[PDB]
């Protein structure tokens, strides 16, 4: 959610 | 810079205000507090998961028993955290609405007060004040700076305080679940901090090196577009053309080697990243394997570090608001703290009744504020007596207009005393003096309003009696009310303009309904129409007999009447008397008297970049290959986290998690590969199209005639802003933006396929959720931009009357009623307020509700990835993974809803670059066709011509014009006046087609003849000659294109213009630089340099227009004397305006009306008496009288 | 609310 993915 | 202490600033908040920003940031503080708290949570579920997916799978051997505690742990387990969540996301729901609307809510209050006191304290100013004040200045100083102070106390604050929470509270939760974890996330923090620097001096850099390549470019563009005229006739477009394409073709050299530094910059940062955070996700792993760390516990330190560092960057924004607004703050409470020396919005002072109005000046000696440098009244003495009228008279310097300028008090004298009746001026107060003095002035005003308003702003209290009887006092009454909707008619700038004298008129009337005890009239009767000057000089002398009254005027006609006349001599009193002793005086007086007797939306565009059918294909292969290289990031940390709470025994794990967090990395430097590429390809096609639109845009720039370049709305700024803008703007549309969009639904795409096929309803849940958040934030959006331009329109409307009130000021001080404007701006200002006061509860709303709904939204995640996803036989590690990516696939798709804007601007600027492109002439010098006739030898024929130019189709320039002149002579034309003269020149060059009537040379129609053949016989002279910056042989050499000239050529020519002596002079000689650029020379060197290329060009046809116009001495001599070596072997045309000159010509020819009207031998002129014979009298006798 | 911020 931060930013790879998550 | 300057600055305003803490403070002050909100010196205006009080009682509710401080509560609200109270409530406010604690509540904001609250909501930055609950995110971390989330995060901590995060790893008590994975420890839950944890727990049981090492016992799970600890067994291997009993089954159903697994299916006892495990189920319970995670019931309770699951259940409480969902509790939980569903616990926080009414808490940020309502601090959220709390916090927003609470800091609205002040700033709007506040800001109200703010511009109601500072327009009162500009009102407030004195005019010595404005004086020295750019008013222009001032009022958008209002308008912008009151804003800036709302963005500066507005909900930025509680931002602010909500950032710094989760920033410490980030912290606090990161240090206390450990400290290890979080100073190794702290150690990496200035590596990043550093390649986000990288990032920024770059562009910094790059960017003024982006804007000087196309201003080398550009100068070339403007100097030819400012030279068309004369590249037109020259012909020299393919060099102009040619020049710019090379400039061009250096700019996107240096383009795709910023893309690719860039490009490479990105990529590296992107790498540092994703290696510092894998890195220590690694260290963490070694930490767990250690069991020193939970394996939940890392993610919560991780994340909530994370999010603290984070924070900081998220904050800095909000200082600078912050920041910005206390600096604006400060011009503007300048001005409210500002206490003036007259006020005039006090009660003090005297107020005296029965005013018999002697008034007398004493002693004045005044400065207007330029202070030192002049000191127009030295000394003076004056007194008028009760009931007499007396006039001032005076040669310059306006000392007269001073004493009416004193006389309101506008400024306290230097020293001296003006005296109303017995008493000071001073010790009564200003709004009364301003009361019983009434004013007229040269140039009236009228505020717009009905004309009973604008009599009203004389009294605020009168009845429509009182008007009437006020204007039909004034003798206004019969003009305005043949005027329709009687005195409820409209009046201003803006609709409804009158005569200058019904305007006076009503100002009469106005200061008439002031009933004023003194007078003051000066300059109104001057500056007016005589015939109407009567009608307002009747109702002047109707408004006095009723007081005392100082006049002011150029007219002498209104003096004689006067009790008193009072000349001036530099700020000196002298004359005073009746006019009978001033003309017995013979004075000043005496002397005065004696002296005066459009969209496109296309794939059209991408149709000329279709030229390239690779570096396309590429970029989105490659960026859809990002596109799924993306979601693979999710599902390694999924399968991390899901091996490890998967485990089971232990031995296998420390092995596992050193694959994963290797290949963690491995997507990554694959990253720097994609990255790289997919910015470099769409880079590099960018710089080429910018070549090629440019290229073609300026190319059919110079087809056009001269027809559409003496259009007003095209001008050599807006041409190369034109050029500029769209070329500039088409590049971002077929640009970055579309490769990250392929980039993020691939993304999405790829992200969306794996989560459903693992997750089975788990994800087709999320996907319910996920469009409506982010739907839900794009119409937030659009509510935001709604209430921002209605709000812009509202205030449009209370910044009006108050530019119309700070204007005019000087005059609504004569009539006081500031108040009234005050008033006005008030209820102005009203509504905008209620409007403030319902935006903050609607911004509350739309963001509490857009981040419970997040959430929320993360409770149903969990909810139904434990529970009935759980229970089934589907597992943690998958549910972790669909989150990851489907919440990705969003925050991805949010970069569509962010890139819209582009595509409409270049969409728009799109649409004029075609257009541009696809229109054609009427007169295009590109066409091969046309005659090109073999025979040398020219004439020229005009017959029953008639033009009007399409700029101007209302008067005619020629009528039909009809000249003849054989081959080697030359036609002299002479004019009253007008570019008729010129337009002969300008129709053989063919820059236009005659709209009647019809033009030969050889005897062919030069309309059905070859445009660039025709211009190229002609030898064209203008007045003042434009070179371009470039060796002055080149400039030369400019004469003959299609060709290269010799030396000896242009030196033969250079030595026919007689320049040949500053040729050989100059240190570089003919290679020297002209054009400013490397040197400067006079109007004469440039002139035979013209010569030069005309000459050159080896011209059957000479044409001079005005050549010699500026001009001076023997500049002139030796100039004409070249002009006439250039002639006598041509065929010439002259309008030179000297008739000297002209006296030796073959035929000279008298243009009237666009007719020939004279034309003959000089001798034959001269022997008829006319036109000729006075246009060459009159500056003959210019010679002789030079002696 | 997730990682970065939201």
């Amino acid at each position: 959610x931060f930013x790879f993915x998550f | 810079k300057p600055a305003v202490s803490v403070l002050t600033m909100f010196r205006y908040a009080g009682w509710l205000d401080r509560l609200y920003m109270l409530v406010g940031t604690l509540a904001a503080i609250i909501h930055g507090v609950a995110l971390p708290l989330m995060m901590l949570i995060f790893g008590d579920m994975t420890d839950s998961f944890a727990s049981v997916g090492q016992v799970s799978k600890q067994s291997t051997q009993m089954s159903e028993a697994d299916k006892r505690a495990m189920f319970a742990k995670l019931e309770e387990e699951m259940t409480t955290y969902a509790y939980y969540y569903t616990g926080i996301g009414a808490g940020v729901l309502i601090v959220a609405y709390i916090q927003v609307s609470f800091w609205c809510l002040a700033a709007g209050r506040q800001i109200h007060k703010i511009r109601q006191k500072f327009f009162h304290a500009i009102m407030n100013q004195e005019i010595g004040w404005f004086d020295v004040h750019d008013v222009g200045e001032l009022n958008t100083r209002l308008t912008d700076d009151v804003s800036k102070i709302n963005e500066g106390i507005g909900d930025k604050i509680g931002m602010f305080f909500q950032a710094m929470a989760t920033f410490f509270g980030g912290f606090i939760i990161g240090f206390t679940r450990g400290w290890k974890l979080t100073l190794v996330i702290l150690a990496i923090s200035p590596v990043l901090g550093l390649s986000a620097g990288i990032w920024a001096k770059i562009l910094s850099s790059f960017t003024d090196k982006e804007l000087h390549a196309y201003a080398k470019a550009g100068a070339v563009a403007e100097e030819v577009l400012a030279a068309i005229r004369t590249v037109i006739a020259f012909g020299g477009q393919k060099k102009e053309l040619e020049r710019y394409n090379n400039n061009l073709e250096e700019a996107k050299r240096l383009g795709i080697k910023k893309a690719i530094t860039a490009n490479i910059s990105m990529g590296a940062a992107f790498l540092l990243i994703y290696a510092s955070y894998a890195l220590a996700f690694w260290y963490g792993t070694s930490l767990v394997i250690s069991k020193e760390y939970s394996i939940g516990q890392v993610l919560t330190v991780f994340f909530s570090v994370l999010i603290g560092a984070f924070s900081v960057g998220q904050a800095s924004p909000n200082i600078e608001a912050f920041a910005n607004a206390r600096g604006a703050a400060y011009e503007v409470f300048k001005i409210i703290d500002n206490k003036p020396s007259i006020d005039s919005f006090s009660k003090s002072g005297h107020k005296p009744d029965n005013i018999q109005g002697n008034l007398e000046f004493k002693n004045i000696h005044f400065s207007y504020p330029s202070r030192k440098e002049v000191q127009i009244l030295k000394g003076l003495n004056l007194k008028v007596k009760s009931g007499q009228t007396v006039a001032l008279v005076g040669n310059s310097g306006c000392g007269k207009s001073t004493t009416v300028q004193l006389m309101q008090r506008l400024y306290d004298p230097l020293d001296g005393m003006v005296s109303i009746d017995g008493q000071d001026i001073r010790t009564i107060n200003v709004r009364y003096l301003r009361e019983i003095i009434g004013v007229v002035s040269q140039e009236p005003v009228l505020f717009a309003t009905t004309i009973a308003e604008n009599i009203r702003y004389g009294r605020e209290d009168v009845t429509m009696d009182e008007i009437e009887k006020a204007v039909k006092e004034a003798n206004a009454y019969d003009f305005i009310m043949k005027l329709p909707h009687q005195f409820d008619t409209l009046v201003g700038e803006r609709g409804a303009q009158l005569s200058g004298g019904q305007k006076q008129r009503i100002a009469i009337a106005r200061a008439l309904v002031r009933n004023p005890k003194i007078l003051l009239l000066d300059e109104a009767t001057s500056a007016l129409d005589t015939e109407s000057e009567a009608v307002v000089q009747a109702a002047l002398d109707k408004a006095r007999e009723g007081r005392t009254t100082i006049v002011i005027a150029h007219r002498l006609s209104t003096v004689r009447n006067a009790d008193v006349i009072a000349g001036f001599d530099g700020g000196v009193i002298v004359e005073q008397g009746n006019h009978d002793e001033l003309m017995r005086e013979k004075g000043i007086y005496f002397k005065l008297v004696m002296t005066q007797t459009p969209p496109a939306s296309f794939w059209r565009i991408l149709k000329l970049n279709s030229t390239e059918w690779p570096y396309f294909v590429v970029g989105i292969f490659c960026a859809i290959i990002n596109g799924g290289l993306q979601p693979a990031f999710s599902v390694i940390f999924s399968k991390v986290v899901g091996v490890f709470t998967n485990g089971g025994p232990p031995e296998t794990q420390r092995q596992n998690s050193n694959l994963f967090s290797l290949l963690f990395l491995i997507l990554g430097i694959i990253s720097f590969i994609t990255f790289f590429l997919q910015g470099f390809t769409f880079g590099k096609a960018g710089e080429i199209l910018t070549k090629r639109l440019r290229y073609m845009v300026f190319k059919s720039m110079l087809r056009q005639d001269v027809s559409w370049f003496d259009d007003p709305k095209n001008t050599t700024g807006a041409l190369t802003t034109r050029l500029a803008n769209d070329a500039a703007q088409v590049k971002g549309a077929t640009g970055s933006r579309l490769a990250v969009i392929f980039q993020n639904i691939a993304n999405l795409g790829t992200g969306i396929i794996i989560s459903l096929i693992y997750g089975w309803q788990l994800t087709l849940l999320l996907l319910a959720i996920v469009p409506i958040i982010a739907i839900a934030g794009v119409v937030e959006m659009k509510m935001l931009s709604g209430q921002a331009l209605k709000d812009k329109k509202e205030l449009e409307g209370s910044g009006k009357i108050a530019t119309e009130a700070i204007e005019n000021f000087r005059t609504v001080v004569s009539l006081t009623r500031e108040q009234k404007f005050e008033t006005m701006y008030a209820q102005s200002l009203q509504i905008p307020y209620r409007n403030a006061m319902k935006k903050a509860h609607v911004f509350g709303i739309t963001f509490s509700f857009t981040q419970a709904m997040m959430y929320f939204s993360y409770a149903a995640c969990f909810r139904f990835g434990a529970y009935l996803v759980t229970q089934q036989l589907m597992t943690f590690e998958n549910v972790l993974l669909v989150f990851s990516a489907i919440v990705f696939g969003a925050m991805a798709v949010g970069q569509v809803s962010s890139f819209a804007p582009d595509y409409a601007k270049a969409t728009v600027s799109a649409s004029h670059i075609i257009r541009i492109i696809e229109k054609t002439p009427e007169i295009d010098s590109y066409s091969t066709q046309g005659l090109k006739p073999n025979m040398l030898e020219g004439n020229v024929q005009f017959s029953g011509v008639v033009f009007n130019y399409p700029t101007r189709p209302s008067i005619p320039v020629l009528q039909g014009l009809s000249l003849e002149v054989k081959k080697g002579q030359t036609l002299a034309l002479v004019g009253s006046s007008g570019c008729g003269k010129s337009t002969v020149v300008q129709l053989l060059e063919r820059f236009y087609d005659p709209m009647a009537g019809s033009v030969f040379l050889d005897g062919k129609e030069i309309k059905q003849l070859n445009v660039q053949w025709l211009r190229a016989q002609l030898g064209i002279v203008s007045q003042e000659p434009i070179l371009f910056d470039c060796s002055i042989a080149e400039n030369i050499a400019y004469g003959d294109n299609s060709r290269v000239v010799s030396y000896e050529e242009i030196v033969r020519a250079a030595k026919e213009a007689n320049i040949h002596q500053f040729i050989d002079s100059l240190p570089d000689k003919y290679n020297t630089r002209v054009g400013d650029k490397g040197t400067q020379l006079s109007g004469g060197q440039k002139q035979r340099i013209a010569i030069a290329r005309a000459l050159v060009r080896q011209p059957h046809i000479l044409l001079l227009d005005e050549a010699t116009s500026a001009l001076d001495t023997e500049s002139e001599k030796v100039v004409q004397e070249a002009l006439d070596k250039a002639r006598e072997g041509r065929t010439c045309i002259v309008i030179a305006h000297r008739l000297s000159t002209i006296q030796n010509a073959d035929l000279i020819v008298v243009i009237q009306n666009g007719k020939v009207k004279e034309h003959g031998t000089h001798q034959q002129l001269l022997a008829q008496k006319g036109i000729y014979f006075s246009m060459v009298s009159v500056q003959a006798g210019a010679k002789r009288s030079l002696e």
